[PDB]
């Protein structure tokens, strides 16, 4: 969840759940869920030489 | 049992021991820091709304962050003056009767009669109900006079033993050992604190002064090591049981930078608020400066084998003989030189 | 009474830090601040191989804390805090007034509370960051550059056990002497590396000369260093005011929420010395801060020192047992009772009385069960390599009638 | 304070009466001290309103 | 305090003077008398 | 790729101006005797032989 | 460069003098410092004997 234009429209709107053993991460929220306002930033705070 | 009635006598068993107590003193320190010494982050405040015993409890949160943007070392201190000593410098015998888990004897009358007689002439002991899933916590006493009593643990060594090593900064294990010692491997810190193949690192000549406290599974290393763990359930503090532990050890860093980290205030391993000195409570993070600990060594106090000998007649200074005829004068070496007053 | 207000940038540990505000604290994960650092060379001959430089990359990372106050309302405050557009008759009306005065009065203490412990949380992490000078300046000074040997690591340590037993104390003990102090106060300064220099405001001084450090002591200390030890160089300092605000948007926003990652004058009353050639603050926050509040004061360190004494040795030799006089404690008794082993040990307590440790309170420790748990040991030793060896002093036979 | 703070506190105040008891007739020859502990005495109550 | 200052005392005669023409002695014990040196706050005054 | 080579060079460079003090270093205590010698002999003695 | 004899014995029996009567004297009937001298004692580098 990023909240990204997606670059394409999927067709084919049939269940996914049962072929997961495609695909490398598999996460299905039930309707929703607090793991996505999630939005710990690593920062990065100057170099010295 | 025999040793008991030695000792209640006045008999002298062919056995000497080694007395440990470690004293607290308040010290006064000096900082200085550079400039740039810390990035001090300040983040955003926030309340939280708390129910109380009669109404609400605001508490004001604000996290922070720092940052040591010093490329060496930014910042140091040192202790400076000497204010009032904290602990009282006296003769509590520690009481090994609170601890379980050794095998006990077969007669359970004489473990009774052997613990009933050591409670007497001792100030600190397990209470007589014997509280069975307890602590065994010492019974309390009424108020106190000159401070929290130190507790002085008892290593034995054989009788000939050379008494010039107790007139300098020496080790109550008989023979030095700890990390400093390195160079070329990993594994040397166990061939310095337990192998007798080789001979000792700091007294050039022998293996270990006492015998019977130095190797790994000694009468003293059997009895006062954490890792065994005899006393784990005695309360009360072991003033000596930083010196016969081996310190967990990375060897990532040199030896140098490791004893500066190791330098810092520490956190204590004691208990101040106290009475007798017991095992540090959880919780408590009180952090104290710790000399000679990381050097694993103790400094000889000013004594004397008899009331004679230290003290002289010019209404003054102490006494300064060395030894009179099989007697001793152990002179102070200690870094409390010229205080604590006479 | 009224209560004196407190402002974190006029004292003068505002010096040892660099505060910048930073609204987004909470989603940070990790935080990374690098350096890159080149080293110099020499050039020589001979049996000596010759050096390519060396460059340097250190990383450091931040620590999270927090600061935390409570503040405390009653239950009838609130009670006549609801009252909404409904009262406003002469009785209660005074003890609305009494509720939000005391409400004003301890919210104004509460607010003032951060800007008292945010001093306290630097002294807190620069003891935790300072090692002390006993251990720094010797290996600053007695290694050139390091890589060193067994030898003269060695030798260190042992230059490191003597500096250490002998300059603890050395305060109030050489106090007879300040020109001692002052010949150490500038070995503390000038022994730890300074920091970086980007900065855009400054402390300075009244003439304008840019300060270099501060220096944190008891208030007795600050008044024994200044009675006749150092030299006042002013009255009054230049001080920075404003925090600097940094917040991110636009492409850095983007890149958080996506990727994860992130890159980036007032005149005050205090008192300025110069030490060595360096010109330090000198603050002892003890009044403005620490004062008639439960919190103890840190610089009030405790040390831990560990006495040893051996009890009852008896020295073998005959020939070190000697006496320097003829008659130095004579007795009426036929036989002196001081050729006989010692029993017992004197020393001396706190308040300076004598005590006495007897053998007679060992049986705490020697008459115990513990002398008696060598099936350990024994399971120990049986684990090793023996050879076989000739068994004429440890076997038990038995009869055979003859 | 706690026990033993009280304790050690109480045999630094026997002490320091047993010393500091006729401190001017003592210590008479030395101008510095007394100058030393008339401001220590002064510097020690509190104001009023 | 509940306290009490012990004086300049001894149990002999002979031993709480010296042959020196100024102070007194201090020689504590010495075979079976003995001399208590002074602890008491009046160390400096009342002239002996 | 240039800005390191440059900054090498640049160290590279200054090795030898760093070195010559070396060497001047090493030169003159190979060719200076102990001065509790050299005193004497020039003070005792007139001439020699 | 550090020298030390151990084992000599100053033979002539005027050296064998002692400063004083009672310098240290002993239990046993026999001082054992007639004996002679089989070792020598020094000091370490940091003072240790």
């Amino acid at each position: 969840p990023a909240g990204i234009i997606p670059t394409g429209n999927v067709l084919s709107t049939i269940e996914v759940c049962a072929h997961r053993c495609i695909f490398d991460f598999f996460k299905q929220i039930r309707s929703d869920d607090n793991s996505l306002y999630s939005a710990q930033f690593d920062i990065l705070l100057g170099t010295y030489c | 049992i025999s040793l008991t009635h030695q000792l209640r006598t006045g008999f002298h068993p062919g056995i000497a021991f080694t007395v440990v107590r470690q004293d607290r003193f308040a010290t006064e320190q000096l900082l200085y820091a550079e400039r740039a010494s810390e990035s001090y982050f300040v983040g955003q405040i926030q309340v939280h709304h708390h129910d109380a015993i009669g109404g609400v409890n605001f508490t004001l949160t604000q996290p922070r962050a720092h940052v040591d943007l010093g490329v060496g070392y930014t910042a140091v201190c040192a202790t400076a003056a000497l204010r009032c000593p904290l602990t009282d410098m006296g003769n509590t015998a520690q009481n090994l009767f609170f601890s379980r888990g050794g095998v006990p004897m077969l007669h359970d009358n004489v473990t009774e009669s052997l613990r009933r007689i050591t409670a007497s002439g001792g100030r600190l002991n397990p209470t007589e109900p014997l509280p069975i899933f307890g602590g065994l916590r010492p019974a309390t006493s009424a108020g106190i006079a000159r401070g929290q009593a130190s507790v002085c643990e008892f290593v034995a060594m054989p009788v000939s033993t050379d008494l010039q090593y107790f007139r300098t900064a020496c080790n109550p294990r008989g023979r030095a050992s700890g990390m400093l010692y390195m160079g070329d491997r990993d594994a040397d810190i166990e061939a310095i604190m337990f192998d007798h193949t080789q001979s000792d690192v700091a007294y050039t000549d022998r293996a270990t002064l006492n015998p019977w406290a130095s190797q790994k599974h000694s009468y003293g290393d059997r009895l006062y090591n954490g890792t065994y763990n005899l006393t784990g359930a005695s309360p009360i503090y072991s003033p000596c049981f930083k010196f016969f532990t081996p310190a967990e050890v990375n060897t990532n860093c040199n030896t140098l930078d490791r004893l500066l980290m190791e330098a810092k205030a520490v956190a204590s391993q004691s208990s101040t608020d106290t009475e007798y000195q017991f095992k540090r409570p959880p919780g408590s993070t009180e952090m104290t400066q710790d000399p000679c600990g990381l050097f694993q060594e103790a400094y000889p106090p000013l004594c004397s084998s008899d009331a004679a000998m230290l003290r002289t007649a010019h209404a003054g200074e102490t006494g300064a003989d060395e030894v009179h005829l099989a007697q001793y004068l152990i002179r102070d070496a200690s870094p409390l030189r010229g205080c604590l007053p006479l | 009474n009224t209560l004196n207000f407190v402002r974190f940038l006029e004292l003068g540990l505002s010096v040892a830090c660099i505060c910048t505000k930073f609204p987004e604290l909470a989603y940070v994960r990790d935080g990374v601040i690098q350096f890159e650092v080149q080293q110099p060379m020499i050039a020589r001959d001979g049996p000596h191989p010759v050096d390519q430089p060396v460059h340097n990359y250190m990383v450091k990372r931040i620590h999270k804390r927090s600061l935390s106050a409570a503040f405390a309302i009653a239950s009838e405050a609130l009670s006549l805090l609801s009252n909404t557009y409904v009262d406003g008759t002469e009785i209660d009306s005074s003890l609305r007034i009494r509720a939000i005065q005391q409400m004003a009065r301890n919210l104004r203490t509460v607010l003032d509370s951060f800007e008292r412990g945010t001093a306290d949380q630097l002294l807190g992490v620069l003891l935790e960051k300072a090692p002390p000078l006993s251990l720094l300046s010797p290996i600053n000074k007695f290694q050139p550059e390091g890589h060193l040997n067994r030898v003269a690591r060695a030798a260190l340590l042992s230059d490191l056990k003597r500096r250490v037993c002998a300059d603890m104390f050395f305060m109030t003990r050489h106090a007879r002497e300040p020109r001692l102090i002052s010949a150490y106060l500038s070995d503390m300064v000038s022994c730890t590396q300074p920091s970086v220099m980007v900065s855009r405001i400054t402390h300075t001084n009244t003439r304008g000369r840019q300060v270099d450090g501060v220096l944190v002591t008891t208030a007795t200390l600050k008044r024994q260093l200044l009675q006749g030890i150092l030299q006042i160089d002013d009255t009054a300092a230049d001080v920075p005011v404003t925090y600097g605000e940094m917040v991110l948007q636009g492409t850095n926003l983007v890149t958080a929420l996506v990727m994860g990652k992130a890159v980036r004058n007032a005149r005050v009353p205090a008192d300025l010395v110069i030490v060595g050639d360096k010109l330090v603050f000198l603050e002892a926050l003890e009044r403005r801060v620490y004062q008639a509040t439960r919190v103890a004061y840190p610089l009030i360190g405790n040390i831990d020192i560990t006495f040893i004494m051996p009890m009852g040795v008896f020295q073998a030799n005959s020939m070190d047992r000697y006496t320097r006089h003829a008659g130095d404690f004579s007795t009426v008794s036929e036989q002196d009772p001081r050729q006989f082993p010692p029993q017992g040990i004197f020393f001396y307590n706190k308040d300076g009385i004598l005590t006495q440790l007897t053998l007679r309170d060992a049986m705490g420790t020697i008459c115990h069960s513990s002398l008696l748990d060598v099936e350990a040991t024994l399971v120990a030793l049986r684990q090793q390599h023996l050879d076989r060896q000739c068994y004429f002093g440890v076997y038990v036979a038995e009869g055979t009638e003859d």
